[PDB]
């Protein structure tokens, strides 16, 4: 039959860079949904001490 | 283009020293531009590598201009045929040879020899007959 | 030696390798806007200067 | 023309809008009908080229090539309806579309009146061919072959485009008529040399001189049989037609600038014909043989002699039928053996006696025996080139000797000798394969009676 | 180049002076080629929408052809208008500059001396 | 051409260099943007007032009302960038390397 | 398993089903008709009929016509003692030689 | 984004471009540019992914900087000529600053850095708008000031653009990056003929614009962003990849496909202007574009690629979006060469 | 009329259609625990539209006349093989989970589309967020490789991220000894061929993993086997819990327009089910894909776009 490329041919075009080099030996391919991994917990739940010097704390 | 005016003012095959000085200055100026670009898009670890890299790039470019200018005027001087395009060919290829010396690769220099030598005849070709790269809009 | 050791090396592979080597160099930007805009500063500085584009 | 072109393009819906299995039948029938119309156009007036319209005109050089392309068109359909029988109708119909679209481009290329019009379709043959090699080609290197084939001629053809438009800005129009009537001495200057280089290198890539020939062993071998014929029977001669035509405003300069390519070609034919003696693939053997014979035509033009052009056109067309036929020969055993190594399928005369015959006159025609047009072509160039310089016969004469050595080598190694024992999937030759070869050999001998139609415009 | 020629009213597809030219003939070879595009412009429309390419929505193919031949026709009329206008001031300019286009006296090939280049 | 035109001309030039010389902070670079257009603002006023271009006196105001208006976006992209990464640093402005 | 692909298909023999096959298609009736059309329009209409056509075109390049004028031209020139073919085709009286 | 809010957001983006093309006052031109910038960042911000925030950021800083430098090209010209009309510019450095700034809006010199990066983060449809609609307004100004432009400036800029655009495209595997890289390459053809007769620029603009709508919108229907993702499309949509391949050679510009329409006339024009080394380099390095074009063609339709088992699911269902205006974009992108003299209408 | 952008403009909202019973209450449980029955019991009581558990031919049901076609043409996988010999080298083990998860994804999408087009909620058996427990069960028993785990998780990440976690999950708890009791009573010889470790591996992941990480974004209903008979109890249990958790009590009309836009494009919803990850078990070569596609093309109904196939009787094709 006519030869058809397999995944070994596909991996040649499968990298994030068509011609891998030492500089691009670590460039991960983009996420498939284009949504990069969300950053870890970055909340800013500040802790406040409303007293006992605060007059509203009632002493 | 005052710097390029220096090379054009000096008649090729005559005043070999001044033509050589103009040639290396052109190479050094081009070496400055490429090194400045190189340090920008590819920053080094620190300034010590920064000055080292721009030193290498400028030295190669300045050297290539130096020999090519020297060879061009000296070859036309010894052969007394300044108009001959070959008077730039033996310089252009020789400049490519120096490129191999700086990169320590006989293959790269030989590839540079073939390409630079051809272009060196071509730039002499252009100044000879009528050729203009950036022609003024006439029509 | 002549057909597919040198002739394919002289014109084809040399041109492919030349395009090969520099396409690496013109496609490996690091995405730093600092480096990008610094190159913009170089071009805007050089263009208005020594190449005599000012006159 | 507005006479053969419409039937060719109206054949395009005919393949598309036709029955399921009747596509081959209908396409073959009317393709032969198109050829029969083309046979008329062969006759030419003495001196004035036959002019049909402002856009199209045919001289006594385009006409011998034009009929060949039309007559070729049925042959690929015949030669390719075997391995593609196991394919879907849509892709099958698409293949017929690609071939006739290709043949349409040659029809309007050879008959183009304007050099720019000539260039547009001269390159436009690239697209349908690249589809043929890459899509239906049966191999892995076909991908590399396509890139090699496309970029080689395109990189050479771009200077032609820049050169041709420059002539437009300088000498007004560019049609093949006024150029020859308003010819001027191309003044010897460095710019004109580079103009000469641009106006020639584009065509010389098409008919591959030594050095710029690495796409033949890649494209021709990996291409399918239908593609293999056209890349060696018409498109190689496409450079020839341009070379004859464009060598009209370059002739104070051809004499001085012929030397670099002449020595490259003259040494190339000895070089290329020598490559055959140690080849391994049958298809590469024929393809490399095409380089040597075509390299002879390179010399044929660049001498620029009435005899030189006279044998040039005779050689090219005789080359086309012979090399296409040999490519069918390689295809027949390849389908039956599923390999292209020569030594694998030794001793085939004893098994297939008619294929032994069809190969016999195939290799005999490549021998350029008299009076076969291959001889009347090569022998004509020998005399003209010998008048150019006496040492030419030392090279080209030896080429004929080397041409014989490998041409019988393929016949002897495959057909002659003891049959190969382990091979047992060899069947009697189909009437298609035998009929396809007859329509290749009989026309070649039929023209031998009258070389007046094959000797070109300088006749 | 016309750009700001002395009188070109902007955003005028077909200036009133263009009607003084021969209008394109109804079966114009260029115009029918525009009709060819219209047939094609509906041919894929069935193809990319996965419909019988030869026969699926003849109205869509009919509309595609009809629209193209009109917009082509108006494009063709302007195309001839500009080319005639391009040549017009060209014809007038040379007479406006007679000394600058001094048609040379014609010397027959009998007296012309051009060297000859033998081939060998 | 007096020094008042020149002094603010190089005021823009050092501002133009400043925006083109990102140190670590895009906020700092952003602050360089509106100072840079202020040099445009003052030059626009200086020329127009000097030449008594009466109808052109509107232009310097409307120069502000767009440069300041786009400065809202300049913060707005910044105010959103500082959320996911946690800072305005342009060092992290390379997630789109590929 | 690497993947799920069918193995190499068996190279079918067109003769195995119908030995009378002409190597043109699978279906017997079209094979005969394919054989008819390839031959009939291959040799008779084009090869045979076209050869008689191409053999019988009118005077190509006015060949025999060119010969005919030679005879009277030959008879003209030698009878009145003038060299039967003049050295300069373009009569020098017409042209002018500068300097 | 609320569809009505999206609808008007595009309405202003076109309006800002329209304002540039229909005004003679320099200040009104800057408004047209700023307003266009003012309401295209949200278009990039439709999906709101951190990658999009990355690209939408990168675009703004370059485009905002370009407007500011452009704005001094207005005032310096005012400072040295006392004029506000778009005419033959009356100061050398002012013209240099504007050309240096307008080019950055398009991206020819290393200004091209943002174009690929910006295209990558932002969505495909928003990419289409960026590569085809914006690139009209900066060219609109150039066609009007071309008479006063330093000829030896953009030619280097255009040569640099076509060289770098073609050079990098070889190494790109993300179809968005290839598309943007090719746009930079074709934009070099745009600016190269600009100092000469600008009618050829408009023809190149119109031909290229219609040519990239076809390229993009087929990509949208494929819903593919990587070469492998486009490779798989042969299974579900075998014809779509086929039209993709037809666009690809017109993308490259081989006759008789009308992708060779712009290049041909550029060479013809620029040869009439005694410039013959300049066209030769352009035609030469234009082949570099064709290389990765074939690579993408080889993966798409010229060969076949290993599909996936789950792709059998997509066979049952049909596409919903009606690929508006696409069927004539492809036709008007390939087989238009025979109707060449229509360029006279453009001028 | 479709939610095409004109729909949101002229007045077609979605909050009007959603009401008190407009929630996706998925029903799950241990294997063979009768969750399909219990899912049906909650269905007719409240008025919740029931989606039968997607298998291999659920996508078959959606298209054409349903008519579950050839396995090699409609999934290339059979769970009975996985029952008999789960270590088959042809990769049919993983081809289940990949195709099943895609089948679950289509069912999940059609759940939201119906919910956002009528306002009636959906009760779905084994939602997409309960597909992974089967996979690691085939991973722990060696039925699939660790790369098969990564690909499915990657597909899950790039697909289920834009799929909100259901309001209330229901699990009837059945331990392994009771599971063995039901299977031997069932009879179908394939499903006898199971290992107790697999049944043990189903339950603990359903308990130690499924219930906790979803309880944060949903209202979990941990239920024993007794409540399976008392289907009445769940009716007021779900009606009592406020459902004030998860993304649902946060969005507006514009988000729901975005959700209905994506689900309406059926190709989009599973466009990421075929990520170019060349995994040997799941990848299909060129020749097989082409011929199978050819076989699918000639299958009646799918030759052209729906409503454009003359083979079925779509008259006026020349004018449609
Ligand atoms: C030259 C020769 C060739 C060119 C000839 C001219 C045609 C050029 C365009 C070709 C078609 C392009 C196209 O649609 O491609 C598909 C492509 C993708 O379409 P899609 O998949 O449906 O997604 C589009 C949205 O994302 C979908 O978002 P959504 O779901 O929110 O739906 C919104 C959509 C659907 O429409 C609505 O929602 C209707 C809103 C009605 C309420 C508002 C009423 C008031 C305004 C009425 C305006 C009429 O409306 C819009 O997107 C608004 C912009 C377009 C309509 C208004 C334009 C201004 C007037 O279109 C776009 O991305 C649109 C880009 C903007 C317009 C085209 C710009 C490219 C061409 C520029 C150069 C043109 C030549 C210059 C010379
Ligand atoms: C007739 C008048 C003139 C007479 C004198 C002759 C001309 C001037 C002298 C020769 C100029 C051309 C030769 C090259 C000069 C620059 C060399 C240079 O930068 O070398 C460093 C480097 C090459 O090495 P690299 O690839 O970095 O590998 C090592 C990595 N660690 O560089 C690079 O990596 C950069 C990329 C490769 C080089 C790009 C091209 C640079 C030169 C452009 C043309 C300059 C033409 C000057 C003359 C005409 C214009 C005035
Ligand atoms: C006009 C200016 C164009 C600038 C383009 C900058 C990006 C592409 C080139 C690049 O990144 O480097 C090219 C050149 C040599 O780079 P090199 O030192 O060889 O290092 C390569 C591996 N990092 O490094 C350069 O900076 C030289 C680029 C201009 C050459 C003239
Ligand atoms: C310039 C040079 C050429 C440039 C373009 C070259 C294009 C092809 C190059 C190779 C492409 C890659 C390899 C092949 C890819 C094939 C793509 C494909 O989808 O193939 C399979 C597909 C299956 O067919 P299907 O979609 O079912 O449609 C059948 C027709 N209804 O097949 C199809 O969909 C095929 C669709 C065929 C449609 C035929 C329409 C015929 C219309 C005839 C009109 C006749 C009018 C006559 C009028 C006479 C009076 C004037
Ligand atoms: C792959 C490399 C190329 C393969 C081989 C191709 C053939 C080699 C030569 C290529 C020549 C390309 C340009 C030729 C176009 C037509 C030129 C022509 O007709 O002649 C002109 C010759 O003029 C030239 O300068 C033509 C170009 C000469 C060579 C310089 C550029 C070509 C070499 C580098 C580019 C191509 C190589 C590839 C680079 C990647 C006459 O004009 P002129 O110069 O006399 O103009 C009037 C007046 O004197 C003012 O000029
Ligand atoms: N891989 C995989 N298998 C699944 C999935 N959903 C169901 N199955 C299989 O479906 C088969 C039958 O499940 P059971 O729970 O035993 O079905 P049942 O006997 O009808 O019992 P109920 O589900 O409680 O109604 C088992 O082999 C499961 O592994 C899924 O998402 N992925």
């Amino acid at each position: 039959r006519q030869w058809q490329p397999d995944v070994e041919w596909a991996e040649q075009f499968g990298g994030a860079v068509m011609y891998p080099t030492k500089e691009t030996a670590h460039w991960k391919p983009p996420p498939w949904n284009d949504v990069d991994p969300p950053k870890d917990t970055l909340v800013s739940n500040l802790t406040l001490n409303f007293g006992p010097q605060h007059p509203a704390a009632h002493g | 283009k005052t710097l390029l005016h220096k090379y054009s003012d000096i008649p090729e095959g005559t005043e070999c020293h001044r033509k050589a000085y103009a040639s290396t200055s052109i190479g050094g100026a081009t070496g400055l531009i490429v090194s400045a670009y190189s340090i920008a898009l590819k920053p080094p670890a620190s300034f010590l590598e920064g000055v080292a890299r721009t030193g290498r790039y400028t030295f190669t470019s300045a050297a290539i201009g130096a020999i090519f200018g020297l060879t061009s005027c000296i070859s036309a001087q010894v052969r007394e045929k300044p108009d001959d395009p070959l008077n730039y060919f033996i310089g252009g290829c020789a400049g490519g040879l120096t490129l191999g010396a700086r990169t320590r690769s006989y293959g790269i220099g030989a590839a540079a020899c073939a390409y630079m030598g051809l272009t060196a005849a071509l730039v002499k070709m252009g100044q000879l007959e009528g050729w203009q790269v950036f022609a003024e809009p006439k029509v | 030696l002549l057909d597919l050791i040198w002739l394919e090396t002289i014109l084809p592979k040399t041109t492919s390798f030349i395009q090969m080597k520099m396409s690496i160099m013109v496609s490996n930007q690091k995405g730093l806007i600092k480096l990008y805009f610094l190159s913009f500063l170089i071009t805007i500085m050089i263009s208005m200067t020594l190449f005599n584009y000012h006159e | 023309m507005l006479k053969i072109i419409i039937p060719t393009t109206m054949l395009l819906p005919m393949t598309w809008m036709s029955k399921h299995n009747m596509i081959w039948i209908n396409a073959t029938v009317h393709s032969l009908l198109i050829s029969l119309i083309s046979l008329s156009l062969l006759n030419q007036l003495g001196e004035n080229s036959l002019n049909f319209s402002l856009t199209f005109f045919s001289d006594s050089l385009s006409a011998p090539l034009l009929v060949l392309t039309t007559w070729l068109l049925p042959l690929m359909l015949m030669a390719s309806q075997s391995h593609l029988s196991k394919e879907t109708t849509t892709r099958k119909k698409l293949y017929i579309t690609m071939l006739i679209l290709l043949q349409l481009f040659l029809i309007m290329t050879f008959t183009a009146t304007e050099l720019i019009l000539f260039y547009i379709l001269f390159e436009a043959t690239l697209v349908p061919t690249l589809i043929i090699i890459t899509r239906w080609g049966n191999q892995t290197e076909r991908l590399n072959a396509g890139l090699y084939f496309l970029f080689y001629t395109l990189a050479g053809s771009l200077p032609l485009l820049v050169a041709l438009v420059y002539i437009q800005n300088t000498t007004g129009s560019l049609n093949f008529l006024i150029i020859h009537y308003w010819s001027h001495p191309l003044s010897n200057s460095w710019s004109n040399i580079f103009m000469w280089l641009a106006c020639i290198m584009a065509f010389m890539v098409k008919m591959p001189l030594y050095g710029l020939h690495l796409w033949l062993p890649k494209a021709h071998v990996e291409a399918p049989i239908a593609g293999s014929m056209v890349l060696a029977a018409v498109l190689l001669k496409l450079g020839g037609y341009g070379m004859m035509r464009i060598t009209t405003i370059l002739n104070p300069l051809t004499n001085y600038m012929a030397y670099p390519f002449l020595m490259l070609s003259m040494w190339g034919m000895i070089m290329t014909s020598s490559i055959c003696l140690r080849q391994t693939d049958l298809k590469s053997l024929i393809a490399y043989s095409s380089v040597s014979h075509m390299a002879l035509v390179i010399v044929a033009i660049m001498i620029q002699t009435p005899w030189s052009f006279m044998g040039a056109t005779a050689l090219m067309i005789a080359h086309g039928l012979t090399s296409s036929m040999l490519f069918c020969l390689a295809n027949t055993n390849y389908e039956r053996v599923h390999s292209r190594t020569m030594i694998l399928a030794r001793g085939l005369q004893t098994l297939l006696p008619l294929m032994a015959t069809w190969w016999l006159m195939a290799s005999l025609t490549n021998l350029a025996l008299p009076p076969s047009i291959n001889l009347i072509g090569e022998l004509f160039i020998i005399t003209a080139s010998f008048s150019w310089s006496n040492i030419t016969i030392i090279l080209m004469g030896m080429n004929m000797m080397i041409t014989a050595l490998y041409s019988l080598y393929m016949l002897i190694t495959t057909q002659r000798g003891k049959y190969t024992h382990h091979i047992n999937n060899i069947k009697a030759s189909f009437t298609r394969e035998n009929a396809l070869m007859a329509l290749h050999i009989l026309p070649l001998l039929l023209l031998t009676l009258n070389p007046k139609m094959i000797l070109g415009p300088l006749y | 180049m016309m750009s700001g020629r002395p009188g070109r009213v902007p955003l005028q597809f077909l200036p009133n002076e263009a009607r003084s030219l021969p209008p394109p003939k109804l079966t114009d070879p260029r115009l029918v080629y525009m009709g060819f595009l219209g047939y094609c412009s509906g041919l894929i429309d069935n193809a990319i929408r996965r419909r019988p390419v030869v026969s699926a929505g003849l109205h869509r193919q009919l509309l595609y052809v009809t629209s193209f031949v009109f917009f082509g026709y108006y494009l063709l009329k302007r195309q001839d208008y500009m080319y005639a206008l391009r040549d017009h001031d060209m014809f007038a300019y040379v007479k406006s500059h007679p000394e600058d286009f001094p048609e040379k006296d014609k010397k027959t090939y009998g007296e012309i001396l051009e060297e000859f280049h033998p081939v060998r | 051409m007096p020094l008042v035109y020149m002094n603010i001309i190089m005021a823009f030039a050092i501002a133009l260099a400043g925006l083109l010389m990102y140190r670590s902070h895009l906020m700092s670079s952003l602050l360089c943007l509106e100072g840079m257009m202020l040099s445009l603002f003052i030059m626009s006023t200086l020329i127009i007032l000097n030449t008594h271009f009466t109808l052109a006196n509107m232009m310097p105001i409307i120069l502000l009302v767009f440069a300041a208006c786009e400065a809202a976006l300049g913060l707005s992209l910044l105010v959103m960038v500082s959320n996911t990464y946690g800072t305005d640093y342009v060092q992290n402005l390379n997630l789109l390397q590929c | 398993i690497r993947l799920q692909e069918d193995p190499d298909p068996e190279d079918e023999n067109l003769y195995e089903k119908n030995p009378d096959s002409h190597g043109y298609d699978k279906d017997p009736i079209v094979d005969l008709w394919n054989m008819r059309v390839v031959f009939f329009f291959g040799f008779s209409i084009v090869l045979v009929l076209g050869s008689t056509f191409v053999a019988y075109l009118p005077d190509y390049r006015m060949q025999e016509w060119a010969r005919r004028e030679a005879e009277r031209l030959v008879k003209y020139r030698e009878a009145n003692g003038l060299p039967l073919m003049e050295s300069n085709c373009f009569d020098p009286n017409k042209i002018q030689l500068p300097e | 984004m609320n569809p009505i809010i999206y609808t008007t957001l595009i309405m202003t983006v076109m309006s800002g471009t329209m304002l540039v093309m229909i005004s003679s006052h320099w200040l009104l031109i800057w408004i047209g540019f700023e307003m266009n910038l003012l309401a295209m960042i949200p278009v990039l911000m439709k999906n709101f992914n951190p990658r999009a925030t990355e690209a939408a950021t990168k675009y703004f800083l370059t485009q905002a900087t370009a407007s500011m430098m452009l704005m001094m090209a207005i005032i310096i010209n005012l400072l040295y000529s006392g004029q506000w009309t778009i005419t033959k510019m009356f100061n050398p450095v002012a013209m240099t600053m504007m050309t240096m700034a307008l080019a950055m809006k398009l991206g020819l010199s290393p200004f091209h850095f943002w174009v690929p990066e910006v295209t990558q983060g932002i969505s495909l449809q928003a990419g289409l708008l960026l590569l085809t609609w914006q690139k009209l307004a900066p060219l609109s100004v150039l066609c009007q000031i071309s008479q006063s432009i330093n000829p030896n400036l953009m030619l280097t800029m255009a040569m640099l653009s076509i060289l770098i655009g073609g050079w990098g495209g070889l190494n790109q595997t993300q179809l968005r990056k290839i598309m943007a890289y090719s746009s930079i390459a074709h934009m070099g053809w745009m600016t190269a003929v600009l100092p000469y007769n600008t009618t050829m620029t408009i023809l190149n603009l119109l031909i290229y614009i219609t040519m990239t709508l076809a390229m993009f919108m087929l990509l949208i229907h494929s819903s593919a962003t990587t070469t492998l993702s486009l490779s798989h499309t042969w299974n579900k949509m075998p014809v779509i990849t086929s039209l993709m391949m037809v666009t690809l050679l017109s993308m490259g510009g081989l006759p008789p496909l009308s992708g060779f329409m712009p290049k041909w006339m550029i060479i013809q024009e620029m040869t009439k202007n005694e410039s013959i080394i300049m066209p030769t380099l352009m035609a030469m390095t234009a082949l570099l574009n064709l290389y990765f074009y074939m690579r993408l063609a080889y993966s798409s339709s010229l060969t076949m690629f290993p599909s996936t088992n789950n792709m059998k699911m997509k066979w049952q269902f049909e596409h919903t979006k009606q690929m508006k205006l696409l069927p004539t974009m492809i036709v008007l992108s390939t087989l238009v060469l025979p109707m060449t003299p229509a360029l006279s209408s453009l001028n | 009329l479709q939610y095409g952008p004109l729909a949101f403009v002229l007045g077609e909202r979605t909050t009007r259609k959603l009401t008190e019973t407009s929630k996706v209450i998925t029903v799950d449980g241990n294997i063979c625990s009768g969750k399909g029955r219990l899912a049906r019991e909650i269905a007719e009581k409240l008025g919740l539209r029931h989606f039968p558990e997607a298998g291999i031919h659920y996508a078959d049901s959606t298209t054409g006349d349903g008519k579950p076609l050839d396995v090699q043409l409609s999934g290339n996988c059979s769970l009975e093989k996985f029952y008999d010999d789960p270590k088959s080298n042809d990769g049919n083990s993983y081809r289940l989970q990949s195709w099943l998860y895609a089948s679950r994804l289509l069912q999940y999408a059609d759940a939201l589309e119906h919910l956002l087009s009528t306002g009636q909620g959906v009760v779905l058996e084994r939602s997409i967020y309960s597909d992974f427990v089967f996979l690691e069960a085939m991973y722990r028993q060696g039925f699939i490789r660790k790369q098969c785990v990564e690909h499915y998780n990657e597909v899950k990440k790039v697909t289920a991220c834009e799929y909100l976690p259901p309001h209330v999950v229901v699990y009837v708890d059945v331990p392994v000894p009771e599971i063995q009791s039901r299977i031997q009573k069932k009879g179908n010889p394939h499903e006898m061929k199971i290992t107790a470790a697999y049944l043990q591996d189903i339950e603990n992941a359903y308990k130690k993993t499924f219930l906790p990480e979803m309880s944060e974004k949903c209202e979990v209903l941990q239920y024993s086997a007794r409540e399976a008979e008392d289907a009445e109890k769940v009716v007021e249990d779900i009606e009592y819990l406020k459902c004030d958790k998860g993304p649902w009590p946060d969005q507006d009309d514009r988000t729901f327009h975005r959700l209905r836009m994506l689900v309406q494009n059926k190709l989009e919803v599973l466009n990421y089910t075929t990520i170019p990850v060349y995994l040997p078990e799941i990848t299909i070569g060129a020749h097989q894909s082409d011929r199978v596609f050819q076989k699918f093309t000639e299958l009646p109904g799918r030759k052209y776009s729906p409503g454009y196939n003359e083979d079925v009787g779509d008259k006026w094709i020349w004018l449609k």
